[PDB]
């Protein structure tokens, strides 16, 4: 659980910042596709609860 | 002896060892499947949906100012835009997933639009024999990476039989030139043609 | 290897309108070494 | 236990002063997906 606590918050800290998402930086939104593509959201919700 | 622009190629893989050409139907069944060709002696495979013309080829930063906005030979580390010669549309990497196993393996299909998001691919040299800047010779091992998704066009063996998908496994690919610039008034393979002397018809069990 | 490296520097600036100070100092560098190597090329062939 | 002695390093490699960098973040993840064994194998999956 501590290892997966490390694999998660690394990629959270590689998420491109919000002001670059307001601009149409296609490279920056390509990465934000990939990290969202990897992880299902509802997996977190059972973990968060 | 070297590849160029505007000349059709056919992607073929290798897996006993067996050569699978990559074709796709279009106008219905927008996804792509595989088709073998190593058993051409007992059964001729269908090459009608396997032709692919390279109508453009740019550098990596070169298309970057196409998106915000005659025969050039091509190199490793370039970008590429394939066209399905029968269906007059472009190959791309799609949004969905035909894996349904959380493999994060994207599915390869076709696209009608000429937008440059997922239509483009970059090639890469397989070993350290060649590198960036060198030309692609005829019959060299290639690795094709997405531009939008940054995944590799690879064969997948997990779900029963074999299929092609975009995920994080690299797979060798032969480009195999199939038709260069032909002269006018002459015949090559793939030509649809008539046989006059009065045509050569069939009946509309019609044999 | 110099040739593609200078050409892709054009494609980054092909969308921009003006060039700032540091953009030229880089581009002043790459041609100053390019004039050196064409001069070093032609002395291999100045003799017939 | 052993693999967690690298990610605590790399989470100092892209996140500084409560902000993310760009040039390192755009190249760690391009490289982290070349070897998908580097992720934990329960999501490589359960």
């Amino acid at each position: 659980m501590s290892f997966y606590a490390a694999l998660i918050d690394l990629l959270g800290r590689c998420a491109p910042e919000m002001h670059l998402i307001q601009a149409g930086k296609g490279e920056a939104l390509r990465i934000r596709a990939i990290l969202r593509s990897l992880v299902p959201l509802d997996d977190l919700v059972g973990i968060i609860s | 002896q070297f590849l160029r622009t505007d000349d059709e190629v056919v992607l073929q893989c290798s897996a006993e060892q067996l050569k699978l050409c990559l074709a796709a139907e279009g106008f219905g069944n927008r996804l792509c499947f595989l088709e073998p060709t190593s058993n051409a002696q007992n059964v001729p495979p269908d090459l009608a949906i396997c032709c692919f013309t390279l109508e453009q080829s740019l550098s990596v930063r070169a298309l970057q100012e196409m998106l915000a906005n005659g025969h050039r030979t091509l190199l490793y580390g370039h970008a590429i835009l394939l066209r399905h010669a029968h269906s007059r549309m472009y190959l791309s990497c799609l949004t969905t997933s035909r894996s349904m196993t959380d493999k994060l393996a994207f599915d390869v299909g076709l696209q009608e639009d000429a937008t440059g998001e997922a239509c483009w691919w970059t090639m890469h040299p397989a070993s350290k024999q060649r590198s960036e800047g060198e030309k692609v010779r005829v019959g060299d091992d290639l690795i094709l990476v997405s531009v939008s998704s940054e995944r590799y066009l690879h064969l997948s063996t997990a779900s029963g039989e074999l299929q092609v998908d975009a995920s994080f496994m690299q797979t060798l690919w032969n480009m195999n030139p199939i038709c260069s610039c032909c002269e006018e008034g002459y015949v090559t393979g793939g030509h649809v043609l008539r046989l006059f002397h009065e045509c050569l018809t069939i009946s509309a069990q019609r044999r | 290897r110099l040739q593609e490296s200078i050409s892709d520097f054009y494609w980054y600036y092909s969308g921009k309108d003006v060039i700032e100070e540091q953009g030229k100092r880089n581009f002043s560098k790459a041609m100053s070494v390019a004039k050196q190597v064409f001069n070093s090329l032609t002395e291999y062939i100045q003799g017939p | 236990c052993g693999g967690e002695r690298y990610l605590d390093f790399l989470r100092f490699a892209v996140f500084v002063n409560g902000e993310s960098v760009e040039e390192n973040a755009n190249v760690v993840v391009r490289l982290l997906i070349r070897k998908p064994e580097c992720f934990g194998p329960a999501l490589r999956g359960s």
